[PDB]
């Protein structure tokens, strides 16, 4: 058959024995002082007691057995457990117990009235005074009160923890009561709960089988996992296991009990013992109380009791769910260097081999090499320098096929890609540049694993999606990625930058003079004039739209023109001004696609330079071209992409860092200004804190000036020459990193939160005054802490993300839903209490490729309702916008689309990455959270604000909201700067302490009451004072705000395909049928349950907002989940109710070794295809 | 990237659905007897490596390139997943 | 500072003596044994 | 914990440990990545008696090192940096003295300067001054006493260590922690004679005693002295280090001289702490074989075996002895009998001076043992060929995955012996030694002293390279970008001043926050040019088309001044920038005043042949039922989480699942695989998990169940239960 819905839950003690089947009880001799194995009691091989001479009867056939002594054809030698399960029976019959009954008050606590001591009896010390028989001191009832001796005042009724096992087959039929009976306790308010949770309690059981068989009478531990034995080398051996010595605790007790009672052990003793079992049971289970250290007394380690390990987090569960292991894996160092780039990959002859060893043999079969594979490995032995023709074969395992390539760490699916292969020499693996960026991890000699998918249905299920030349061009987040990052730029950048060395501005009369003459001295590639031209003359260099302007390249070919933008007159489509220092550009990028014709348009030549407009060109080539070229092209800026930077170079010299000879002047100045500034406070005017802000605010500003300077001396005096320049404009290098270099850089601040008197005595071409390279250090190291915190805190934020979002897939395409959501277009800037126009990016990555809402009339061209707004179009509105016919463009994203079944097609703007709207199937769920796959490092735990909200945590202070709206109300007073609101109906007291003192004379629904101008308070009250209205937003833009001050090339889709979650949940409100007046049920189900059922009664829900983590936990299933804080707790209310746990849930499948319903596995694609006409014309006559 | 890859992704309903088809008409293809693909003359890719040549044993690429001959369809056709072996005799 | 561990019945701590490494250097590295140096103390 | 098995790598590193210093350990200040507070905490401070460039980034701050002038007399309680008081007197009342301020070694002249604005300090701030007034002692303590006092030691040893970002240095004041006895050593053209110590006080090399006069045999030992009579002298013989270093001690002398040194050190030269090999170098790119941040070596860097070393791995192999099977070491290895053995090994142990390669038996052995008795068809073979049967499972040593090498010797041990402190219940503890004349293939890390981790690109075979107009090619490159423009530094002054070495012929001493400056190099770059240009101008030429032409742009570029014939101009270029240069590729010139200058190259520990683990099925572990097993192999490779995600990010179903399927823990699936392909074509089996099968029971442990429920409720599947 084939797996499906995964059931679980209880298995009443009656069941224990079922699996238990038999085997157990007795003692657990962990071996003999002699022949190590067996013991005839514990991990004893089922029916193996030295020479049982039996048991082999149960087995039908297969092979012989029964060898009298020693051992027969049993499992002990082979098939011993076979890693399979083997249940033990436990002899357990003693009093009671408790399978932990968790830490949420279930399987007891609730189902009575009990807790805070529901264990005052269960853990023998009180009594659940069951038994009806006229009490005395004030009636009896049926619940704990036998404070010992009292249950001796009568001298049923028992302290014994068997009472839970008592009212068991008892308050079971009364379950048809609790169902009835209880809930009937309606209204009054407050107390409205309990019974609520109580409902499920009963409601989990009932027509959902099971029993309160939570009382225990037969723990059931296996044996396999332990019988591990002697480990040598280096410096120690001897060998043993845990869970067993942990197990023992039990049986011994449960054994000593019986024989220590039968011999009449009156009262006191009895309980004090028995209970041992109880405690002894909280063993194999969860060590959560006082502990049970080994080495007893032993003040040490924790017994691996399913806590911190096995089931826990990061021990077994968090380990074997994803922390698995390939088997053809491996690793290696890191290289780079022109090859064929893309689809190509380093990989070292030998190193490789093995990965392919299998087939290797195979090909060697029929085709020479060797005969039977038998040998094969027999030839791969002790590095018998194979080489000979073999190598000439491995490339038949290689050839065409491909492999992967990962990185440590990984915060981007880019993180793998995978390249086809080839092979140079020596160890260490090479890789093509760009990809480098897709790892933002320099070449500090790092390594990278190179797994290798083997299954044919995995390869195609790779390269054509994995090939580094596919999901690396324009990537998720927004912009592109497979661009020539550093270096390559300079290599070309150089081949551009006009050059105007300025020599003069004489004059001419059309070449006779000046032109001719001047070529003796004075003037050159300057301004000049003959009637309307400068000095782009002398060399005509012409041609036609053929295959060579000829001259140009051929002109410089000799000791003539300077390839670097010297300026001659070109000829291609028509009289070109440009120099070969740019025409070449085209040609190459031209030769890529064909007929420079196209290049022309696309490219920008009237401002070459190149830097941040390269992303573009490629990025634009895309839309208009399509991968199969992007490669060739993006893969040309490779060859030449280097040679230029090569046959040109551009070193660096202590010198090169040019001190701005217009410096020592600026400096001097300020100080002076300071001089008095100080010889001012020093007199009698302005408190210290005053001049403080001053002295700083003097260089705080003097700086920028010094900054300004250098960034020009360069761009006039020594344009490109100062290589320390074109490395910051755009190519590889920051700006406030040069002024640091040459300038001065000296604002420098203290440790905690104040700024230093003096600044840095730069002239970094000269030393520093100790204190300098000191206070500098002060600030310097703090960077360090921020970087390691982010990388180490990422452990809390990315995992939760990845989680809360998960099932988000997209089968089908056309759930045509209503309520559109217009993307904001103009934001109130609180610097300008008017309206700016947004950086024109948030828009971009906030509308870049989307699925329009309702018509787009404006500027003459009409954009039909429901259309994928191409980048080309955002402009069409972006630039357009101005006019004023659109201030809120419409479209639909995840802020609506009632289908938690996935996310459906065309609802996720375009599809970011591949030029096209969401392909079908795509498990955006991934990319989703994997969107925040370039944040971490880049941020600041060190306050962290990217979650204060993300988890709906009522922030720090928040500066509380404005409940509703209406009447101003500005009541002045003593020390309570409390301003309020009202309007003939009602309101309250809004106290704004000795903090914000900003008024207002109007109303406003919830604005902010004006204290926290930034980030509304806890939406936990906004949704309340509004609804998902403005609670599926705020954050949405309130978030980005933590990215809009740290680059970030994402928005739109991604971060908005997460929210949906956080609120989806609901808190039922007075319905009928599916019960749970309180409840918390899932979204979409409610719909269905307020649909199919609609055809009756009501189900009236109520939007509800949680957090994120809380969101991740308790979900549509039970399978996934766990992986968090309350490991047990979820498994608790997991069993009970049959809980079948649907299926569609990837993380699910994965674990359960089932295909992941998505990508190329989900419902949408089971498709077929094979058919070769006469084959399809085979069943076309055979059917 | 992939030879003609651009003529793929679109000429379908969506990425995966493509890749999918591919790796089927592969085993099914070559793995079900090398001589099976639609290609006829030399349009059948080769591997002119060292001194000698031969059809790339990497089947996987035939299909890619096989999806360039009008032949072959893809979709809920012929429900007898078994009968895909109905040819498993006509091609032996 | 270590009271003469109580229970007559009273122990006493008087003077030490050390050095005399039972395994001179190198030897130890040829094998193992820390270059430990035992002591004693009259009681 | 703290014990940090000494990192005796180089002679230095080690020392640092004897210092380092941490608030970590058992005292309460403890774990990784915070408790309650740790981020806002151990930040910087108010203690100059410590460098601020040594931690790292992880358990940062909580680890560093004390400094030179610091902790004398009363170190027993709270650090105490030395202080100067104008003349022959000294004080250091802890790093607590924050009363009366102090000066910071700047400007002077026989006890008193003239700054008139004493660059002094109060507590933390840095007020202008207030020349206390009287040369009559400092303002109760004022004078850096010397510059370096501010940093540890693992610091005051880098060139213009007053010209780079702090974090550049940092990512340097720890690289030095990881060197390598290139045997050749060199002691940097640039440096601080502190190396006068470094070695000595760490006792790398050796020393002396009063009288003098050698004699010696050299070979292994060394002569004596005269004073307190004769006195032989051991040494090293490569010896084992706690990681590989393998420290030797070649020496110096010949007859009689007593100052006062004696025999070299591991990484050493005449008392001058040498660590790396300062070959030439030169900024600029080349076929980007230096992208992001990489280096380019020249095969000649192998010719003269400049870069190479050695590492000793002790191989511990035992044979306890149960009661079923007794493990021993007869050179009469079973089943597999071949010349491959008897010739080299023989009688168990293998003679010294034997070359070894992967899988090569190291100490063949036996072991009785009968775990899996007689096979079926196998019998059809045990005779078919007639090799009868065996009785002692091969059990051998066989060199790990890979380690072709030599043998500095062996070593045997045994029970009941007086000196044998073996683990009870055992006998024998074979312990053979092997070292490996390293090298430098393609991958190892180079890095300098100012922060520039290498990563060999593609070493060149002479022909190519930058051919100096006078043949000399550039042994080393190091294209800018990465950390130069980025994460800034100075070093470079370690290039220019450098060339004033292969040429000028002198080496130099460059202190910190003092001396060695931008004009210095000039006055030095001086005689240098006249010199070099000299030769050629009196040897054969002076100014050539190429060598000249460039100079062209040199001007248009915004550099050379349009002056005298190509001489003058060609000069300048020197000074700072570097002379012409061409290219062993095309042969043209390198249009641009390139830069060049012997500097410093380290080649840290992170090699490659040591940091690599490739394989296939190899492992296959039990209990875990997941890779990690082999009395030969021993690799791994995690895919754990993330790695996953990113994969499902696309539709690698059959590939994603593939991991957790066959290539992970499908057991049968495992074999189904190898067999599958081994055999031939076939989409290896679908799948069947396992680790899960585990969890199930693992779960069922407690009162649970796992109806592997089927399709439409009632089918109900509980698959796994036998098959
Ligand atoms: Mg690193
Ligand atoms: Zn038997
Ligand atoms: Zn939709």
């Amino acid at each position: 058959k084939e797996v499906r819905k995964v059931r679980i839950a209880l298995a009443s003690p009656e069941k224990i024995r079922s699996w238990s089947y038999g085997e157990v009880e007795k003692p657990e001799t962990i071996n003999y002082r002699t022949l190590k194995p067996e013991r005839d009691g514990l991990f004893d091989e089922r029916i193996f007691g030295p020479i049982k001479d039996y048991e082999c009867a149960c087995g039908k056939y297969k092979r012989q057995r029964f060898e009298g002594k020693v051992c027969e054809r049993c499992g002990v030698e082979v098939t011993r457990s076979i890693v399979r399960r083997y249940r033990m029976g436990h002899i357990e019959l003693a009093t009671p117990a408790a399978h932990i009954w968790f830490v949420k008050d279930v399987p007891s606590k609730i189902g009575t009235l009990l807790d805070l001591s529901a264990t005052e009896l269960e853990q023998v010390l009180y009594f659940n005074k069951y038994i009806v028989l006229d009490p005395k001191g004030a009636v009896l009832d049926g619940v704990p009160v036998e404070k010992r001796q009292l249950l001796t005042d009568e001298e049923d009724a028992r302290m014994g923890a068997e009472a839970i096992q008592e009212l068991l087959k008892e308050l079971d039929l009364e379950k048809l009561e609790r169902e009835l009976l209880e809930e009937m306790k309606h209204p009054s308010r407050a107390r409205r709960a309990k019974a609520r949770k109580r409902l499920e309690v009963v409601r989990a059981f009932l027509d959902s089988g099971n029993r309160p068989e939570w009382m225990i009478l037969e723990a059931v531990p296996v044996l396999p996992p332990d019988l591990r034995p002697m480990v040598q080398v280096d410096g120690g051996r001897f060998a043993t296991s845990d869970l067993n010595d942990l197990y023992r605790r039990l049986i011994n007790r449960n054994n000593r009990l019986k024989k220590l009672l039968a011999q009449g052990a009156p009262e006191i003793i009895i309980r004090n013992e028995k209970r041992m079992l109880q405690e002894a049971v909280d063993a194999v289970i969860d060590n959560g109380r006082r502990g049970s250290p080994v080495t007893n007394p032993g003040s040490e380690r924790p017994l691996r009791s399913l806590t911190d390990i096995l089931s826990g987090k990061q021990g077994r569960f968090r380990q074997n769910l994803l922390g698995k292991r390939v088997d053809y894996s491996g690793r290696s160092v890191i290289v780079v260097g022109p090859q064929l780039k893309l689809h190509q990959c380093g990989l070292p002859k030998r190193m490789a081999l093995e990965l392919f060893k299998p087939f290797l043999l195979k090909k060697m079969e029929e085709k020479a090499f060797a005969p039977n594979v038998k040998a094969a490995r027999r030839m791969l032995e002790r590095q018998r320098d194979i080489k000979d023709e073999v190598w000439d074969a491995l490339e038949e395992v290689i050839h065409g096929k491909v492999v992967l390539l990962n990185r440590a760490p990984t915060l981007h699916r880019l993180g793998i890609q995978a390249f086809q292969p080839v092979l140079v020499e020596g160890q260490s693996i090479q890789l093509h540049p760009l990809v480098c960026e897709a790892f933002n991890a320099d070449f500090d000699g790092d390594q990278m694993a190179v797994h290798v998918p083997l299954s044919s249905f995995a390869q195609a299920e790779a390269r054509i999606q994995m090939l580094s030349a596919h999901n690396l061009l324009s990537p998720a987040s927004g912009e592109p990625l497979a661009k020539p990052s550093r270096d390559i730029i300079l290599g070309l950048y150089y081949i551009t930058q006009v050059r105007k060395e300025k020599k003069g501005a004489g004059m001419a009369f059309a070449t006779p003079e000046e032109a001719l003459a001047a070529y003796e001295r004075g003037e050159v590639a300057l301004n000049a004039p003959i009637v309307v031209a400068g000095r782009e003359t002398s060399v005509g260099r012409l041609k036609f739209v053929f295959a060579n302007p000829d001259e140009a390249l051929l002109a410089v070919a000799h000791g003539l023109l300077d390839l670097q933008d010297v300026v001659t007159v070109r000829y291609l489509g028509r009289r070109l001004e440009t120099s070969p220092g740019r025409i070449l550009f085209a040609r190459i990028v031209g030769e890529a696609v064909g007929d420079e014709k196209v290049a022309q348009e696309l490219i920008q030549m009237d401002v070459p330079q190149e830097k941040n407009s390269l992303k573009d060109l490629v990025y634009q080539a895309f839309l208009r071209l399509g991968m199969e070229k992007t490669a060739r092209l993006l893969d040309a800026l490779k060859y030449y992409g280097f040679t230029l930077s090569t046959t040109s170079g551009i070193t660096i010299g202590i010198d090169d860092a040019v001190i701005p000879e217009e410096k020592q002047r600026y400096l001097e100045e300020a100080d002076r200004k300071l001089r008095q500034i100080e010889q001012a406070y020093e007199m009698g005017f302005l408190t210290d804190r005053e001049r403080y802000d001053q002295v700083i605010q003097l260089w705080t500003e003097t700086t920028e000036k010094v900054t300004q300077a250098v960034f020009k001396n360069f761009e006039e005096n020594y344009p490109f020459n100062p290589l320390y320049v074109m490395a910051q404009s755009g190519a590889r290098g920051n700006p406030q990193q040069i002024r640091q270099l040459c300038g001065m850089r000296g604002l420098m601040q203290k440790p905690s939160g104040e700024t230093f008197e003096v600044p840095v005595r730069s002239s970094f071409r000269e030393g520093l005054t100790v204190l300098e390279y000191f206070i500098s250090s002060h600030g310097a190291r703090k960077g360090g802490a921020d970087t390691a915190l982010r990388t180490a805190d990422s452990g809390y934020l990315t995992r939760k993300l990845v989680d809360v979002a998960h099932e988000i897939v997209v089968r089908e395409a056309d759930c045509g839903t209503t309520n559109y959501i217009s993307v904001p277009l103009f934001q109130m800037d609180e610097v300008t209490r008017t309206l700016r126009l947004r950086k024109r990016s948030d828009i971009e990555s906030g509308l870049y490729g989307r699925v329009l809402a309702r018509e787009v009339e404006a500027l003459g061209r009409r954009l039909e309702e429901g259309r994928y707004l191409s980048l080309e179009d955002v402009h069409f509105l972006i630039k357009a916008a101005e006019a004023g016919e659109v201030r809120e463009v419409p479209v639909r994203s995840p802020l609506t689309c009632q289908t938690r079944y996935g996310v459906c097609q065309k609802c996720y703007g375009y599809d970011l990455s591949m030029a096209r709207p969401v392909s079908i199937g795509e498990a955006v769920g991934v990319v989703a959270a994997e969107s925040i796959g370039e944040p971490g490092t880049q941020l600041t735990m060190r306050t962290p604000r990217v979650i204060e909200l993300f988890e709906a945590r009522r922030p720090k202070a928040k500066a509380v909201i404005s409940e509703i709206d209406g009447v101003v109300r500005i009541e002045e007073g003593e020390d309570r700067l409390s301003v309020f609101v009202e309007s003939e109906g009602f309101s309250k007291e809004y106290k704004l302490p000795k903090d914000a003192r900003l008024l207002v004379k109007d109303g406003d629904y919830v604005e902010a009451g004006q204290p926290l101008t930034r980030g509304a308070i806890d939406p936990h009250q906004l949704l309340e004072a509004k609804g998902p209205e403005a609670v599926e937003r705020y954050l949405v833009d309130e978030i980005q705000k933590v990215y809009r001050a740290q680059g970030v090339k994402l928005h739109d889709k991604h971060i908005e395909i997460v929210v949906r979650q956080m609120l989806k949940y609901v808190e039922v409100t007075d319905p009928g049928d599916s019960r749970l007046l309180e409840g918390q049920v899932l979204e979409k189900w409610d719909v269905e349950a307020l649909n199919e059922r609609l055809i009756a009664v009501p189900v009236a829900w109520k939007p509800l907002l949680m957090g994120v983590t809380k969101s991740a936990l308790s979900t549509k299933s039970w399978l996934s989940a766990a992986s968090f804080q309350n490991t047990t707790h979820v498994l608790t209310e997991a069993a009970i109710a049959g809980k079948k746990d649907e299926l569609i849930g990837l993380k699910e499948n994965v674990i359960l070794g089932r295909l992941i319903p998505a990508g190329t596995g989900s419902d949408f694609v089971r498709f077929t295809q094979v058919v070769d006409q006469r084959t399809l014309k085979a069943i076309e006559e055979a059917r | 990237a992939e030879p003609g890859i651009d003529k793929l992704f679109g000429m379908v309903d969506s990425k995966y659905r493509l890749t999918v088809v591919v790796a089927k008409r592969a085993q099914q293809l070559l793995r079900h007897r090398f001589k099976n693909t639609v290609l006829e003359p030399e349009e059948r890719p080769k591997m002119r490596t060292l001194e000698g040549l031969y059809d790339d044993p990497n089947a996987v690429t035939w299909a890619m390139k096989e999806l360039l001959t009008g032949r072959l369809f893809f979709g809920e056709n012929l429900v007898p997943e078994d009968r895909l072996q109905k040819e498993m005799e006509r091609l032996y | 500072e270590t009271f003469p561990i109580e229970e007559g019945l009273v122990l006493d701590f008087l003077e030490y003596r050390i050095g005399d490494p039972p395994f001179s250097q190198d030897e130890c590295r040829e094998k193992d044994l820390t270059y430990q140096a035992p002591l004693y103390a009259r009681l | 914990q703290l014990s940090q098995f000494k990192d005796e790598t180089n002679p230095l590193s080690s020392l640092r440990h004897k210092r380092r210093i941490s608030a970590l350990g058992p005292g309460g200040l403890t774990r990784e990545r915070a408790g309650f507070d740790v981020r806002d905490v151990h930040r910087t401070h108010y203690g100059r008696i410590c460098p601020v460039e040594t931690p790292e980034g992880a358990n940062i701050g909580l680890i560093t090192s004390l400094a030179a002038y610091a902790r004398v007399d009363a170190l027993g309680f709270i650090r105490t940096p030395y202080r100067r008081v104008k003349n022959g007197v000294v004080t250091e009342e802890v790093v607590y003295m924050t009363a009366s301020e102090e000066d910071r070694y700047t400007i002077a002249q026989a006890n008193t300067p003239l700054e008139g604005d004493r660059i002094a300090t109060d507590r933390v701030v840095a007020r202008r001054r207030g020349e206390p007034v009287i040369v009559a002692p400092e303002e109760v303590e004022f004078m850096d006493v010397s510059p370096k006092q501010v940093f540890s030691l693992n610091t005051n040893l880098i060139p213009f260590l007053e010209h780079d970002d702090a974090n550049r240095a940092l990512m340097g004041s720890n690289m030095q922690t990881q060197a390598v006895p290139l045997i050749r050593a060199q002691a940097p053209v640039v440096m601080t004679g502190l190396e006068e110590r470094v070695v000595r006080d760490s006792l790398a090399a050796l020393y002396a005693e009063e009288d003098g006069e050698v004699v010696k045999v050299d070979g292994t030992r060394i002569a004596v002295r005269y004073e307190d009579g004769r006195l032989v002298h051991p040494l090293r013989r490569y010896a084992r280090s706690n990681q590989g270093t393998a420290f030797d001690q070649r020496p110096r002398v010949r007859v009689g001289q007593r100052v006062d040194l004696l025999a070299d050190g591991p990484a050493s030269e005449e008392g001058f702490l040498a660590l790396g090999q300062n070959v030439l170098v030169a900024i600029m790119p080349f076929d980007g074989y230096n992208f992001e941040d990489a280096i380019v070596i020249s095969e000649e860097l192998l010719k003269r075996d400049f870069y190479t070393s050695i590492h000793i791995e002790r191989y511990e192999i035992e044979a306890r002895d149960t009661k079923l099977g007794p493990e021993r070491i007869t050179r009469d290895i079973p089943h597999l009998s071949e010349a491959a053995l008897r010739d080299l090994d023989e009688e168990g142990i293998v003679r010294i001076g034997a070359e070894v390669k992967p899988g090569d038996i190291l100490v063949g052995r036996t072991s009785f043992k009968g775990e899996q008795e007689p096979s079926p068809e196998e019998r059809l073979l045990r005779s078919i060929f007639g090799e009868k049967a065996r009785d002692v499972k091969d059990t051998s040593l066989r060199v790990p995955p890979g380690e072709g090498g030599i043998v500095v010797g062996r070593l045997r041990l045994r029970r009941g012996d007086p000196g044998v402190e073996l683990k009870p219940g055992v006998r024998e503890v074979v312990r053979v030694f092997v070292a490996q004349k390293r090298k430098l293939q393609v991958g190892d890390k180079l890095a300098n002293r100012h922060g520039n981790k290498g990563v060999v690109a593609k070493i060149l075979p002479v022909e190519d390279m930058p051919h100096l107009p006078d043949g000399t090619p550039v042994d080393v490159i190091l294209n800018p970008l990465g950390v130069p423009s980025r994460m800034n530094l100075g070093q470079i002054l370690e290039t220019h001043l450098g060339l004033a070495g292969y040429f000028l012929g002198q080496r130099y001493i460059s202190p910190v926050f003092d001396g060695a400056t931008e004009p210095e190099i000039k006055e030095l770059l001086a005689e240098a040019f006249n010199l070099y240009f000299g030769k050629r101008q009196g040897e054969g030429f002076g100014v050539d088309k190429r060598e000249k032409e460039v100079l062209a742009r040199a001007e248009k570029l915004g550099l050379v001044s349009p002056g005298k014939s190509p001489e003058e101009q060609l000069k300048e270029l020197f000074d700072l920038g570097k002379v012409v240069l061409y290219d062993g590729r095309t042969g043209e010139p390198f249009e641009g005043p390139i830069v060049v200058g012997q500097m410093f190259i380290m080649k840290l520990y992170h090699m490659v042949e040591d940091k690599m683990h490739a394989r296939s099925t190899g492992p296959y572990s039990l209990i875990t039922q997941q890779p990690l097993g082999g009395k030969a192999q021993f690799g791994g490779q995690r895919f754990g989480e993330m790695e996953v995600w990113a994969l499902e990010a696309y539709g690698a179903a059959h590939t994603l699942q593939e991991m957790l399927t066959i290539k992970s823990d499908d057991i049968e699936g495992r074999n189904a695989a190898y067999q599958a392909i081994i055999k031939g074509e076939d989409v290896p089996e679908p799948s069947v998990p396992e680790s899960f099968r585990v969890l199930v029971k693992e779960l069922q442990a407690l009162a649970l169940d796992v109806q592997t429920l089927d399709e439409k409720d009632n089918p109900v599947d509980i698959f796994e239960g036998l098959a």
